[PDB]
């Protein structure tokens, strides 16, 4: 039923099957690293904003929730981050005023290359 | 046009050396020319 819906789910679920598959097909061949599972474990951990950290510590030590508590209690985390993110598209971030903002938005600055070497 | 260029250099010079006093001094015949050269053209190129 209603084809215009089921189309772009057939074509998502094709393609997230093929990624799938060439997983499989990636850690039998070639298998898995022992200890840069670490690596990717803390460089997927350090782009976490610090709005989840909160709930990162909370995560640790026992009273994290049964697993509905914070599935309760991550969305005002996210919620909050999304305010912050509209604050800083908008009147823009903690260290940034109006003039700024112009700047940013206009493209007036390059990016400095005498301090990239 | 001798004179019009002429003119145009004189009005832009003038222009740069009421605009910051210090470097108004003899000490720049070669500095303030230096830059009304680069300013006749169009606009100093930072390299970034």
């Amino acid at each position: 039923p209603r084809l215009a819906a089921v189309m772009p789910d057939a074509v998502y679920a094709l393609v997230q099957g093929t990624h799938k598959l060439g997983e499989y097909a990636h850690d039998l061949v070639f298998p898995p690293t022992p200890e840069d599972l670490r690596k990717l474990e803390q460089q997927v951990n350090a782009t976490i904003p610090r709005e989840f950290d909160r709930v990162r510590q909370r995560y640790a030590e026992g009273k994290i929730a049964n697993d509905e508590q914070l599935s309760s209690e991550l969305e005002d985390a996210s919620f909050n981050w999304y305010r912050r993110q509209l604050r800083t598209s908008v009147v823009g971030a903690t260290d940034e005023e109006l003039e700024d903002v112009a700047v940013r938005k206009l493209r007036l600055e390059p990016p400095a290359l005498q301090a990239s070497l | 046009v001798e004179a019009a260029y002429s003119a145009y250099l004189r009005r832009i010079a003038e222009a740069y050396l009421a605009e910051h006093p210090q470097m108004a001094a003899p000490e720049h015949a070669a500095h303030v020319a230096r830059v009304v050269r680069s300013r006749a053209l169009g606009t100093p190129l930072s390299f970034d």
